[PDB]
């Protein structure tokens, strides 16, 4: 192996290495500091017999004449097992549950490879969240790049681990896993996932990796990185239906803009890296299902929008990569809602794929379509009525108003430990479009109105 | 060296990102393709210092290091033109994905795997059209190849060619089989049915004309208040989930157009993905043959290497002129020309240049500016001086949804025709999301005289009147949320009850509906009219003494009529027609 | 009657259109200089760098 | 003699690094063959010791150092002079477009140039006739003026410059002008507008156009502007011409500066463009006006779409500093259906003084544009209290401005961009749309003045 004592210079976080030979970009090290103590780094350029590197842990407290350098020939890689299953990680995979250590069937680039879009294949498959607000209107289907736009104080993680646990997929697939990922996140919000895993048994159904906020910022940017390499294995090799939650996104882009301000790299719009858009879609894009294998990859990116505000960076660029939204709202979260999802904002661009007879009953499509032009109208009666008191309303729009109240409270409202079956979604869909009448629904044809209208 | 003599090899002595630099390349030039170190990843020379190139690499160089060789190829980025082209999914640098499957044996993108774009196995037929011992110049024809039964692959001379014809003949062949021999002042040429071509020059044309024919895009909004002719270039600015991949979408499906080139730039690969499934199930029913048969497809996705992004546009615009060339009209959708943008800031700040306006380096307008001058109406070169064109469809994609960027602004500069995508309507689901106020087309004044012949009809003044009645709407809007809507006049409650049938009944356009996606020109000018007549017999109406109320409660029926009148199939117009008729004899019996 | 319908509109146009076009465009403004300063920041490091 | 070396050092972008070199001068003109035996020209930006930078106006595609030369011409990038230029269209560099014969250049002119001396200078004030009439009366434009327009993408401003250049006479007199326009970056359909509009009134025999276009190379716009005011005042003063400048577009031509700015790691300004911009535009657009003792003369009327349509940009700001005046265009006008949509209260004449009065107009033309501004300034504003707080929340007099800003809108300023307004119609006209007012209010205008001319 190769073993190098020589270290030109070290400036902040980078340190500079001399009369190197056979070192790659991207390329992994270790320092072996004069306190035995090792640290580990990337090598950020190389040229000639100089190669540039940053260390995880910082350039704090080495001795450089006293300190060497090892290239370890191979990039930031993860050791993957089927054995992964109800284990816990770090941001860099090594384990933290203080179980039993893992040998890897075999190590992979965390960087992954592109899937070929022809060998791609259109999502097509629903997948049971438990929550109505998701399962009939904004639908997820296996494959899909589905975001959820929170913010400070919201229950996205409450709505995250409910997700986690309750999502399984129908015709009794007897391999669905979900890979869970935290990025920078307090001491306390990663003991309220771990635990609540635990005792839900979730844990045992899903592979963990869990990034703190002290940590290392690189750390941080490598753990989705980490998780979806996971997913991929389970999924491409093993054939897994697997489920990707990752949170908060948010402190990805930070941790992120902080590298890049460590490399001295100029600041794009707001300050956020102007490849920010391009290294999200390297995460984002890693989802999707492939012709001729059994299994996917569906991932839910969790962010918090700074200040609420859609147009910043972060939660604008991720919708320009998604296949949609889940906007949870403080106005109904004020109301109690659980979750407090708006259907309004909210979107998913292929539930079509994911709705019809076959995976889900034959009057989805039809109740969603319904179920939303009624509300916006009633929301806007109830916003007119409010303006303008309750005596400039109509006598249906009344009832449209009244109708919008027990969809939010009764409908999208069901808690944060309710698990609907879709089936029980639909069905009290139709109990809502009772308070109708017959000749409002005119999104619905008559055929399924005879069938399963109250 | 060691006795025997090769070719030159560079020697790569630094590597960042998608930036190489390598020593020895002293017989390289600029602009030169290469194979980058050892496992021999494609690579563009774009600079030189001494024997020292700067190299733009098009994939990953996650494991290159220094000491590794570097081989040039000799020529630039360049296309393979010919039999073979069409029905194809191609990536940036124009490498057959559903080759590139087969042979890696991979459903992923792997690096270091040079692929041929075309067949150069495949059996064609050529048949020759033109006689020996003909004086040939650059761009005549000489016979052609039925590619797809839609299409004629038409076998022209290639540039910098003149001579005469001394054998030719009809048969099969290759595209690497001589099929003709040219004779010129330097000897004797072979042609073959492949030529190929620098995606960075534009393809020569004997003069531009003025683009004055509209393209019929079967978009209601479209075609009638923001048209764009043949030649002509549109932006289409809008936020996410405004559609403007959907726009787009529906340009390649019911364009009267011969070809479609769809560039995938830095989008989703889904997306794609789509387009090389449904697409061959798209048949119109006069051919028999499928809408896969007259399109390209180039796809550079986001996660894809961010250098080839601008390959991807530039491969797909000279293969739009490649068919320019042979008489064709060619219509081009770039989606989405920022990821563009996005990829030349992202190699300027490799290269240390400097700013430029919002991190884009200072020479982004002109790329722009040469990129979308490169469409347009031409005569191609040959003694036949026949006409091409190509028409320019660009998705920009602002950040959030400000038209202040850069990449907006320059484009508008260029481009006559901006359809504006307002994220307000998309939430309101009123798709196309096209804002009727802020867009607008500079080619409505031609086109209006051009429909007016072709139909017999006043259109320009019919469209005139509709877009003035749209905006009395803003304006009246604004009177409504501070007065209120009962301190208006019967006469202008009338013109908002007409407005509104104007957004609901003509303007809002699902794709997605089998019957509604598309609206052929003789059926937007019915439902126009029929919306039209409404407000012309109610404001006569309303000038005889008649109440706004009861005009409005005695026409439930025609009014209904007139909403569902875009589900009308386009064999029963009609029964659109014949609402003037029962609009006329209702408002009549109101008076009554 | 006559004046409160004038001093309602007076009202409503002030609160409907005057006052959020102004905190608008304070917006607009304030993330204009924002980044205009900022981008003058970094190439004022490429002068130092020189 | 001829002065070639074979040691290209550098070729970055439109930069290229020559060294070993002896005797080279700055902005000296050179030419750049390559392997294959293509020409391509070039000019000196930095010589120091025995080495070179320059800059290369076709580009930079498929050079290959080694085996490239590089030939130093001995002189500046000059311009080949004529007569036989008019009736002619050339590139940006002044090479012959239109297939026409060989031309036989008088003398060799440096596209630089050199500044007028003040003393040399005399005043223009001879005002012309645009058809026009919120140039003619309200902006008066005269010969050897540099009047501008500013204009933004979309809105329609060769429109008003077409108009100008074919309704162009001034009175007094029979001479017709000699126009030259440079296009600069513009589009095919831009530039096409100009040349049928030219070939319909004949104004492309009487005309020498240089020709930019899109397609063309962003550093050939550099020159271009010079090439057509060289041969501006070569036509103008040499041979005694009077000549109309058109260059559009203004803004691509600052574009081009701030690429090669940019390449040369320059410290930046504004917006990134050089801090030499005031100045590089100014030795354009100072480059006109008359001189004693020479009949002839140059006026100039440079176009430039205001990015963001925003008038403290760089571009349109600098410009307004250095023209005498500027003709705004805006899209608030341009919606109304108003042809041409000029905004008149933020344009400006510099020359409308001494340009009017008695003699070349009548004298109320001094004093109706001065009641015009202050009764339209007052009308249109108060036409936005008007829609907004309700027609019945205005006073009568105001009322009465508010109808009169409308109609000032509709009939003064939208004639049509082919209707021509001889000078007389439009103060007639002037009169009668300010002649709804009171006496009392106008305080602007003479009063024995008035009743000779009030209707
Ligand atoms: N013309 C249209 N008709 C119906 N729905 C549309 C239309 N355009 C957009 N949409 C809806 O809006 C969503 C956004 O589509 P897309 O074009 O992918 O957005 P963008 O490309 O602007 O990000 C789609 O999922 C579709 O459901
Ligand atoms: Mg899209």
């Amino acid at each position: 192996i190769k073993e190098y004592r020589t270290i030109k210079e070290v400036v902040g976080p980078l340190m500079a290495v001399e009369k190197v030979s056979g070192v790659k970009y991207e390329e992994l090290i270790e320092v072996r500091m004069q306190n035995g103590e090792i640290r580990r780094g990337q090598v950020l350029e190389v040229q000639e017999d100089k190669a540039m590197v940053q260390i995880f842990e910082g350039t704090s407290g080495i001795n450089l004449k006293n300190s060497s350098v090892r290239f370890l020939g191979h990039p930031l890689q993860l050791g993957v097992s089927e054995d992964m299953i109800g284990r816990v990680f770090d941001g860099l995979g090594r384990p933290k549950d203080n179980g039993p250590e893992i040998l890897p069937e075999k190590y992979l680039d965390i960087n992954g490879e592109v899937i070929n879009p022809i060998a791609r294949d259109y999502p097509d498959e629903f997948i049971q969240t438990g929550i109505s607000a998701i399962d009939h209107l904004n639908t997820l289907v296996r494959g899909q790049k589905l975001p959820v736009f929170s913010g400070s104080g919201l229950p996205h993680k409450e709505l995250a681990a409910q997700i986690a646990r309750q999502a399984t997929v129908l015709d009794s697939s007897d391999d669905f896993a979900v890979v869970f990922a935290a990025i920078g996140i307090t001491f306390e919000e990663a003991e309220f996932f771990m635990e609540d895993f635990r005792q839900t048994g979730a844990i045992d159904r899903s592979v963990m990796f869990m990034n703190l906020a002290n940590d290392p910022a690189i750390e941080r940017i490598a753990t989705p990185r980490m998780a979806l390499t996971a997913a991929e294995y389970l999924a491409y090799e093993k054939g897994m239906h697997v489920l990707v939650i990752m949170t908060d996104m948010t402190n990805y882009a930070e941790a992120l803009r902080e590298i890049s301000a460590a490399r001295r790299e100029v600041p794009g719009r707001r300050g956020y890296p102007g490849y920010l858009y391009t290294n999200l879609a390297t995460l984002f894009e890693r989802a999707g299902r492939i012709r001729g294998l059994k299994g996917s990859v569906t991932q839910i990116p969790i962010l918090t929008m700074p200040e609420d505000d859609k147009t910043h960076p972060i939660p604008d660029l991720t919708g320009y990569i998604t296949e949609g939204q889940i906007i949870l709202t403080r106005e109904l979260y004020k109301s109690g809602i659980q979750p407090p999802i708006d259907v309004l904002p909210s979107l998913s661009r292929l539930k079509d794929k994911g709705t019809g007879a076959g995976k889900t009953r034959e009057d989805h499509a039809a109740t969603m379509n319904q179920l939303f032009a009624a509300y916006a109208q009633g929301k806007q009666a109830k916003e007119l009525a409010v303006v303008l008191g309750e005596s400039a309303l109509s006598d249906i729009d009344k009832i449209y108003a009244k109708f919008a109240e027990r969809f939010e409270n009764e409908y999208v409202n069901q808690g944060f430990y309710t698990n609907r079956t879709i089936t029980e979604t639909l069905d009290l869909g139709w109990e809502l479009l009772a308070m109708l009448p017959r000749t409002e629904l005119k999104r619905i044809k008559d055929d399924l109105l005879d069938k399963y209208l109250p | 060296s060691s006795g025997s003599s090769g070719m030159q090899i560079g020697k790569i002595i630094k590597v960042s990102g998608p930036l190489v630099m390598a020593e020895n390349m002293s017989e390289a030039s600029i602009q030169d393709m290469c194979l980058v170190g050892d496992l021999g990843v494609i690579g563009e020379i774009i600079e030189m210092r001494q024997d020292v190139a700067s190299i733009q690499v098009y994939e990953e160089t996650s494991g290159i290091g220094p000491g590794e060789p570097v081989r040039s190829t000799g020529e630039a980025l360049s296309v393979e033109l010919g039999p073979g082209i069409i029905s194809q999914m191609f990536d940036g640098i124009q490498r057959p994905l559903d080759t590139f499957m087969e042979v890696t044996q991979s459903n992923f993108l792997g690096r270091g795997v040079q692929l041929p774009a075309l067949d150069h196995e495949k059996q064609w037929w050529f048949e020759a059209t033109i006689e020996e011992g003909t004086e040939v110049s650059a761009g005549d024809i000489i016979g052609y190849v039925d590619e797809t039964k839609i299409i004629q692959h038409k076998i022209m001379v290639p540039n910098g060619i003149k001579g005469t014809v001394q054998k030719i003949e009809s048969g099969s062949f290759t595209i690497d089989d001589p099929i003709c021999v040219i004779e010129t002042e330097q000897g004797l040429k072979e042609l073959t049915m492949m030529q190929k071509w620098p995606v960075r020059r534009g393809r020569p044309i004997k003069q531009k004309l003025n683009p004055d024919v509209p393209m019929i895009t079967g978009q209601r909004v479209i075609d009638t208040f923001f048209p764009v002719t043949k030649g002509g270039a549109a932006a289409v600015p809008g936020p996410f989930g405004a559609g403007k991949t959907v726009v787009q979408h529906q340009i390649a499906k019911w364009s009267d157009v011969d070809l479609v080139v769809y560039v995938g730039c830095g989008e989703r690969g889904n997306e794609m993905t789509d387009v090389v499934n449904e697409f061959p199930e798209l048949i119109d029913p006069n051919t028999g043959e499928s809408l896969m048969e007259r399109t390209v497809l180039i796809a550079n996705t986001s996660n894809m290497p961010v250098a080839a992004r601008e390959a991807s546009i530039y491969t797909g615009i000279t293969i739009a002129e490649y068919f320019r060339d042979m008489g064709y009209d060619v219509a081009i959708m770039a989606d989405s020309t920022s990821r563009w943008a996005e990829a030349l800031r992202e190699m300027s700040g490799r290269l240390e240049e400097m700013p430029g306006d919002e991190g884009y380096p200072a020479y982004l307008g002109s790329r722009l500016a040469e990129y979308y001058e490169r469409s347009g109406r031409v005569i191609a070169l040959g003694s036949d001086q026949r006409e091409g064109s190509i028409t320019a469809i660009s998705a920009v994609s602002p950040s959030g949804g400000d038209i202040s960027e850069p990449v907006t602004q320059n484009t508008l500069r260029v481009v006559k025709v901006f359809w504006g995508l307002d994220s307000s309507l998309a939430q309101k689901r009123h798709f196309p999301s096209i804002n009727w106020i802020q867009s607008y087309s500079l080619y409505s004044t031609e086109v209006g005289r051009y429909m007016d012949q072709i139909l017999q009809q006043d259109w320009s003044d019919m469209v005139t009147e509709g877009m003035r009645i749209l905006q009395e709407e803003e304006q009246l809007n604004e009177i409504v949320r501070l007065v209120g809507i009962d301190s208006l006049s019967d006469n202008d409650r009338l013109t908002l009850e007409v407005a509104k049938s104007i957004r609901e009944d003509y303007l809002q356009q699902n794709a997605f509906d089998d019957v509604d996606t598309f609206t052929s020109r003789e059926k937007q000018f019915n439902m126009l009219k029929v919306i039209l007549t409404f407000g012309k017999e109610a404001r006569k109406a309303l000038s005889l003494g008649a109440y706004f109320n009861e005009i409005m409660e005695g026409t439930v029926a025609v009014r209904e009529r007139i909403s569902r009148s875009k589900y009308i199939p386009e064999e029963e117009l009609a029964k659109i027609s014949s609402i003037n008729e029962e609009i006329k004899e209702t408002i009549q019996l109101i008076v009554s | 009657a006559e004046e409160i319908e004038k001093t309602r509109r007076r009202v409503n146009a002030l609160e409907y259109m005057t006052i959020p076009q102004l905190e608008e465009t304070i917006y607009y403004i304030k993330m204009k200089l924002e980044e205009n300063e900022r981008a003058e920041v970094t190439r004022l490091i490429k002068v130092k760098n020189m």
